[PDB]
């Protein structure tokens, strides 16, 4: 306050009470100061990612475009800029286009801000382009006619070797830097699912962790490489160590992850009211999850809740921007099971403009539902 | 697309960025127009024609 | 083109089919598990009939405008005068589902999952006839010789005024395009039948009654339009000929549809709004979009209004 009372345009002390209002959960306050930050300053990358980050923690990433169409009517030039590129690929990211999110990274990924920062989100996308809980046992079963396939395993698996090499490109400039650089290797290693390259990363994070017992990235690492592993009672605890833990903005991501892994090894315990916890924890830090939802809604089906359900699937419906047609599928049946049949029409012909010659839904969703509209 | 498919947007604007892989230049190059608007043809121009160009653009 | 909405309402339910007085006057409204009866100039409810159990799902109205016929979920059928009393009950084999005065004799039709029972005027008797498939929706010949069928199977068939079966057609692919709603294009000389009436009285009865149990067809001028559920629009003669080629869609549609004219159709649907074509099936317009699905869009006779629900 002091700091904007002498300068008002001093963006760090702008950013850093807008911070402070979001962790006091004044979030329109948070919001609406980077807002006029940006409306002072349109062309300014920090303040953009900074109040994307707030919209998508909200829930409310269709307020973005404005900021992205305020920086171009400034500077025609805004677009060609590294930080630009950055702010962008993080939206694409966050609507669900992981390979425009990849492309606008890409544009952006040598500079030495947005760069670095858009690299560490390539490495995210190309461990993991699905968002998927890596060895969740309530997933990882299925999406077998895809999964047990070479185009998917081999494609995956050099987006994995070549993650390395993005990481190659990050160049370390502190020992905090050298740590997560070493962690997201290990990470590399650990998609990998080879059980020499998944021991390696196992003894890489119990070491990081005996030096630091808080290192969060450490302890997902852990976690994770237990579960390929099979050593899921090792896992297991090791999750429960974070899940104890306040959370921060620097470790989040993998405090985000960590409990969605810990609620998929609750479900596989049948323990279902602690992973709802573990979801509903997830979505107070950050409302945008779909797989927060989309595991909360699978509980809602197995609960007969088919409307709860159908709420569930109908965000996780539109939030993959209409590209899970499993959900599409989940979705139509959860309606037509609600005596919804006109809604579960609707649907079915939302999956098949999605994918045509998609399976399944058809014979079974379409034609029943129509067999039943006059009974 | 794969890593190296993206590399794509990189790999060619490298070598006019890049010295002997010793040396960076693009705060420089941020002064260049882009190669399709720098090019140039061997096309006549009239004063009515390159006024109502001017003009429509 | 130009559309304005003249009146609103929304009812309790969902509205399954509409009726129109041949005058214009009144409309009615076959909502939920009751009769509504509306102005047609300013949308006043005047009354809800309240004779049936479960859902009507239609209703039709004869063109000497004294009898109208609803069909519900409770396998009843009644014929109420235009004093809105229900003077002969009647029971069929299942639920309802489309119900259709003839134009010239009027004689009903009443379908349901497999049977169709017709009955000319106040005679003691309905042949409740056979049908291969759930029997949607029915239409009358322009000059009332054959009632046409579509079957949710993909069919159109083409039965005589004592029920006999003359001619089908199959959409290619079958039970995959459900017919939801046919029309007979009303362009020829019988148009103007009933047309001419000024009776001033009506019929009155004590308490409500049950009423118990072909050649040289390419000569034959009508026109049928046909709405399927594979997203196509096609008009067919009585022959079984096809005219021109499908009019595809991009939704599924209901409720094909003609002004008084002939000339200009009404096409409700999925797309949930009421578009406007010419009797080509080419498209000229849109009539007011809407919230949820159509299901209904009824020309008012004699008149460029429209009504939809």
């Amino acid at each position: 306050a002091l700091l904007l009372q002498s300068d008002q345009d001093n963006e760090a002390a702008t950013m850093m009470m807008a911070d402070l209002m979001f962790r006091k959960q004044d979030y329109e306050q948070a919001v609406f100061h980077l807002q006029q930050l940006l409306e002072r300053k349109p062309d300014n990358y920090m303040t953009l990612s900074r109040l994307i980050d707030l919209l998508r923690r909200c829930g409310k990433l269709e307020d973005v475009p404005r900021f992205f169409s305020m920086a171009e009517k400034r500077n025609s030039r805004a677009k060609l800029e590294p930080g630009f590129q950055y702010c962008k690929g993080l939206y694409l990211w966050y609507t669900g286009e992981p390979n425009d999110a990849l492309r606008h990274f890409n544009k952006a990924r040598k500079d030495r801000d947005w760069g670095q920062n858009a690299l560490y989100n390539m490495i995210e996308i190309c461990l993991n382009p699905d968002n998927e809980t890596v060895g969740g046992e309530v997933f990882e079963n299925l999406d077998g006619d895809l999964g047990n396939s070479t185009e998917k395993q081999e494609s995956v698996q050099l987006a994995v070797r070549t993650a390395e090499k993005l990481l190659k490109e990050l160049k370390p400039q502190t020992v905090q830097g050298h740590v997560q650089l070493r962690i997201m290797e290990n990470y590399c290693l650990m998609a990998t699912k080879q059980k020499s390259n998944v021991e390696q990363a196992l003894n890489t994070f119990t070491e990081i962790a005996a030096s630091e017992k808080e290192h969060i990235p450490a302890l997902l690492g852990m976690a994770t490489a237990y579960m390929i592993l099979k050593q899921t009672p090792r896992a297991r605890n090791q999750l429960k160590r974070i899940a104890k833990m306040n959370w921060n903005a620097i470790d989040a991501e993998e405090f985000e992850k960590s409990w969605l892994l810990l609620a998929d090894i609750y479900i596989q315990s049948a323990k279902y009211d602690m992973a709802e916890d573990l979801l509903k924890r997830c979505l107070r830090h950050n409302r945008s999850c779909c797989k927060a939802y989309e595991y909360m809604g699978y509980i809602m089906e197995k609960e007969q809740a088919y409307t709860d359900a159908a709420l569930n699937y109908e965000m996780a419906w539109k939030y993959s921007n209409r590209t899970n047609p499993a959900v599409g599928y989940k979705l139509a049946f959860n309606y037509l099971k609600a005596k919804r049949y006109v809604d579960s029409i609707d649907i079915c012909h939302q999956v098949l403009e999605a994918h045509p010659t998609y399976p399944k839904i058809r014979k079974d969703i379409l034609d029943k539902a129509r067999a039943s509209l006059r009974p | 697309m794969t890593y190296r498919d993206l590399d794509n947007d990189l790999m060619k604007y490298s070598a006019i960025q890049t010295l002997d892989g010793e040396i960076d230049l693009k705060l420089l190059t941020k002064v260049l127009a882009p190669e399709h608007e720098v090019r140039e043809d061997d096309v006549g121009w009239d004063w009515d024609h390159l006024f109502t160009e001017v003009s429509s653009e | 083109m130009r559309a304005v909405l003249t009146w609103r309402d929304k009812a309790e339910h969902c509205i399954n089919d509409i009726a129109f007085k041949p005058d214009g006057t009144q409309l009615i409204l076959a909502a939920g598990s009751r009769l509504l009866v509306y102005d047609t100039s300013d949308g006043t409810l005047l009354q809800p009939l309240k004779g049936h159990k479960d859902t009507v799902y239609c209703v039709a109205y004869a063109k000497d405008g004294k009898r109208f016929a609803s069909g519900s979920a409770d396998k009843s059928v009644i014929i109420w005068t235009s004093k809105l009393e229900g003077i002969l009950k009647y029971t069929h084999n299942d639920a309802i589902q489309c119900v259709s005065y003839n134009p010239i004799t009027h004689q009903l039709a009443s379908c349901s999952s497999s049977d169709f029972g017709l009955w000319s005027p106040e005679q003691k008797s309905v042949s409740k006839h056979k049908s291969s498939s759930k029997i949607i929706c029915c239409s009358w010949t322009n000059d009332g010789q054959y009632l046409a069928l579509g079957m949710f199977n993909g069919i159109i068939s083409i039965r005589n005024k004592n029920g006999e079966e003359k001619v089908k057609i199959e959409r290619p692919g079958g039970s995959l395009s459900p017919i939801w709603s046919i029309c007979w294009n009303p362009s020829s000389r019988w148009e103007s039948f009933w047309m001419n009436r000024e009776n001033e009285d009506a019929e009155d009865v004590i308490v409500n009654r049950y009423i118990q149990e072909d050649d040289n067809l390419e000569e034959r001028n009508d026109i049928l339009a046909v709405a399927d559920w594979g997203q196509k629009v096609s008009f067919y003669q009585l022959s079984g000929k096809q005219i021109g080629k499908d009019r595809a869609l991009n939704f599924d549609p209901c409720c094909i549809s003609y002004f008084t004219k002939g000339e200009y159709i009404l096409l409700g649907g999925s797309d949930k709004q009421v578009s406007l074509f010419t009797k080509d099936g080419v498209r000229l317009g849109t009539v007011g979009e809407q919230n949820s699905w159509v299901w209904t869009c009824q020309a008012k006779p004699d008149s460029n209004y429209v009504v939809v629900g």
